[PDB]
């Protein structure tokens, strides 16, 4: 629970940090560096290792790919708040600091979604003999859920939401392809790289993508205030729904 | 080799009917339709045909390489979309048509690019058929180091930053070009030799072919602009980087000199084409 | 005894979740948060639980039912969404909400209308597990039937080309809610009785019942509209017999009706006895 | 057009005659019958008879269906020229010919619809096993077909086009979903009613989308000429592939609606 959530963004961003060395050219790797731990943590790294130890995994196996997710949150977490002059991506509010100019953010946004597959290519332990089926898979699954059909797909819909004038069942589509798919991809891969069958792989895929679209959901609350809560329940309904101990019960500790 | 126009002509056609099944029109049409718009863009196609050539240089099938082919030109084609943007270049044209964000805004493009970059990994891990799991992994950490920190953008990166100091240096300049060119074409030559089950031998090679004829292309280009800010002539003088353009074609050939002479031959050739070209 | 109240209560509850799921948002987005705008919006679920009751009643459970129970509330939805369009009422409130097209446009509505009429049939087509293939086919006919020339849509069309006819007869007014609201209403019980299982005469026992419900709950919309408030419902007889002569006939029907279900154990009919009297009596 | 197809669209429109009767209340057949015929003849209904034939099966069989889709496609024709006078969608020049108010014609096609079912739930044959089942599944090719995720998909998106001033690739889109899923609905809706087989089904089913889309190109030519010979030869080339593999006197009919 509390400590044990702590454990996992820690043992990833120090896998992260061990592996974003900041070097010649200081210009392309000052960013990288920067950005990718500029950029606030995505739930869908957390669960990716802790669908892997669920699983019965060893919290290594499903790093690189827990790595993975997060530069490809990172990289598009960058890209969405690259400022831009035509005006085509209407203004957040929630303006980020820029160190870096847009012409480096935009290419670093590029340069870290590649390193996420060069590190789980790059991961392959030959000694292991399901490495190769288990990553490939991961890598379609990764590639897949930060691709046009995913996550660029809810980052594109969001900007259409006017706030005063937008329903709530609107806004859990935005939610749940611009977080809902990552997630759904984060627990999904931790219980391939784990070794689970199909019947879990499956079961945990649709835990996290209500997961996902409960907690982007939250964060819209923020802005806009249609709140509701026949929603909320709706969805923690069908996520815990999704569960035929601790582990196999504290993914259920995002919903309460 | 004869009718060297001919060939690539045929590689060209066979990438832009996959390429146009690979990304159909669909929800949302916007991020699709600006995919289209500057992928199917009709173009030389030179990445996807040295991927399928160095594939069946080492008899290697054209079917087999045909997906990653298809993602080289993917990632290439994303480059020069976000290229264009306001940010960087702000270019308004290219080939005589509306650039991407102008079309579409700056938004659009830049998703849409980023859509690119993702699937070309997708549709190589997915759509790979013909080459073990171990083979299709390995081929996609290769395309993700030759267009990351240490590829692509890491020469995209030194070049936006390089154009505030007017004093570079013939190191400075070959970096640029190495990784802001030679690597993706590095990566393509290299998809098809293992996706061929080419040995590590073979495969180092076709590595070397790419980076000569990825700087021979550049230097010529160079040499162009004067027989028709740092340039190889403002560097080391015409005559020289002619010199050097010769030494790159002959290096570049050399390394193809043991597969069979007649699947060497269109490379052969695409070097040759490369070194002797009126513009 | 038999709490109504709850029986129903729950059943709703049931029958709005089934429905929920159903219908996903999904591209097209603005279609599909048409689709749901209406739908989810909240009903009293009365052709729907008629279904079920009508199902349970001959032997067979609600999950057989579901999808069916699912799709004439669908059609039901959809010929409301219809009947509120400029070219027709021109209504601005439905259900305690602006109308659909007045929230997304003449031209979604309408589109949004037509597929749910569709979905209907694909969804129960599709959906119900738990019949042999000729029986739901069957009833995607009887559906079929009761929706169109000789049913719902008959009424409608029939209703809107009278607009001037000051002869109004009890015949016109007759066929008029017959189709415009006791086809559907027929239609529900059909489906549901022929899916769990019910011998012809149990079907045409049902039949006959739901049709006289049928003439009923018309009655009372009409009742119901010249009595209570817009703002209490949400959104003919008492004209040509006054408000008073509206209430003696009303009754005739829901006994005349009643006696149909004597053919089964009033055990078992007791949500119908019941279902039937929360039309005959209910506040919108 | 060409005689052979001809020759089936005259069946149809004779069937539906047989199907649809004016009669009391005239207040409601006239109108059906009247916006039945008035909407136009769709490839998709006949490509229905046809794959029927090539995949062995008998026309008759797929008379019923073939119906239907006509009928679906007359109530989305009726809907889609619809007088809204919000403007919700663009008003487009179009503006043929109403000779029934609105009203009349947004009711009537929510009965021409559920009439296509009918006709589907009716043409069980006892003497039949597998009617029940063929005819089960054809209802669900058409409803989707019909539904939100097919043609209603094409009519939504397609008020999203101004005129001269929209990508052939998006203009290919909303041919796609209004004309070339429905036409690759009545291929497999015809093959499956044939009798056929899975792999045959799934083909006849990809050359009607890609046939249904050169169609609605074709005339969305009109509307405004730049469709190159590529849009079309590629699309007129996408389909006959799929034909590899069905051979006769039929076979090179079916491969003549494209050629
Ligand atoms: C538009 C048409 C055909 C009207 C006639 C049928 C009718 C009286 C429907 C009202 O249903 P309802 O009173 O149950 O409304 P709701 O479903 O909102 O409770
Ligand atoms: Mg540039
Ligand atoms: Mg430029
Ligand atoms: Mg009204
Ligand atoms: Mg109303």
């Amino acid at each position: 629970m509390q400590p044990y959530w702590a454990a996992i963004e820690a043992d990833i961003e120090r896998y992260l940090k061990k592996s974003i060395t900041i070097r010649p050219p200081e210009t392309v790797f000052g960013p990288m560096h920067h950005l990718t731990f500029a950029a606030p943590a995505t739930a869908a790294s957390t669960l990716c290792l802790a669908a892997c130890e669920l699983v019965g995994g060893d919290r290594s196996q499903a790093m690189a790919a827990a790595a993975a997710i997060h530069l490809v949150h990172a990289a598009a977490y960058v890209h969405e708040h690259l400022p831009l002059t035509d005006g085509s991506r209407p203004v957040s509010k929630p303006a980020i600091q820029h160190k870096y100019g847009p012409n480096v953010e935009l290419l670093t946004g590029d340069g870290i979604v590649p390193f996420g597959f060069e590190l789980l290519a790059g991961s392959v332990d030959p000694a292991r003999t399901d490495d190769p089926d288990r990553i490939l898979r991961v890598i379609i699954e990764i590639s897949r859920a930060g691709g046009p059909e995913g996550m660029i797909s809810g980052l594109h819909r969001e900007e259409e939401i006017v706030d005063g004038n937008t329903s709530l069942d609107f806004i859990e589509y935005v939610c749940k392809k611009k977080y809902g798919e990552m997630h759904a991809c984060g627990a999904a891969c931790g219980a391939i790289l784990g070794g689970a069958a199909e019947e879990e792989i499956q079961k945990l895929r649709n835990f996290g993508l209500y997961q996902g679209t409960l907690r982007g959901m939250m964060e819209m609350k923020n802005s806009h205030q249609l709140i509701d809560e026949n929603i909320i329940g709706k969805l923690k309904e069908l996520a815990l729904e999704e569960l035929g101990g601790k582990n196999a019960e504290l993914m259920s500790s995002l919903v309460a | 080799m004869f009718d060297f126009d001919g060939y690539m002509l045929r590689k060209a056609k066979s990438v832009n009917k996959a390429l146009e099944a690979a990304v159909q029109m669909k929800e949302p049409l916007k991020i699709h339709e600006s995919m289209r718009y500057s992928l199917l863009a009709g173009g030389k196609r030179v990445r996807p045909m040295l991927c399928i050539a160095a594939c069946e240089l080492v008899g290697g099938d054209e079917s087999t390489a045909m997906p990653a082919a298809c993602a080289v030109e993917m990632i290439h084609t994303m480059s020069l979309m976000h290229d264009d943007l306001p940010c960087m270049d702000n270019d308004d044209l290219r080939r005589g048509k509306p650039t991407n964000h102008m079309a579409f805004g700056e938004s659009v493009a830049v998703l849409a690019g980023d859509a690119l970059l993702s699937f070309a990994f997708e549709h190589v891990a997915a759509a790979t058929k013909g080459a073990p799991p171990e083979r299709i992994v390995r081929v996609l950490g290769e395309l993700a180091v030759s267009i990351g920190s240490e590829g692509l953008v890491a020469g995209q990166v030194v070049d936006v930053c390089s154009e505030g100091m007017a004093e570079v240096g013939l190191d400075h300049l070959e970096f640029i070009h190495h990784h802001k060119t030679a690597a993706l074409l590095q990566g393509s030559v290299v998809l098809g030799a293992i996706l061929g089950g080419g040995k590590e031998e073979e495969v180092a090679k076709l590595r070397k072919f790419a980076n000569c004829i990825g700087l021979l292309f550049q230097v010529v280009d160079d040499i162009l602009d004067v027989t028709k800010k740092t340039t190889y002539p403002k560097l080391i003088g015409v005559e020289k980087s002619k010199e050097f353009a010769d030494r790159l074609n002959r290096e570049a050939q050399e390394q193809l000199l043991h597969f069979h002479p007649h699947r060497a031959a269109p490379l052969i050739a695409l070097a040759n084409y490369i070194a002797y070209r009126d513009n």
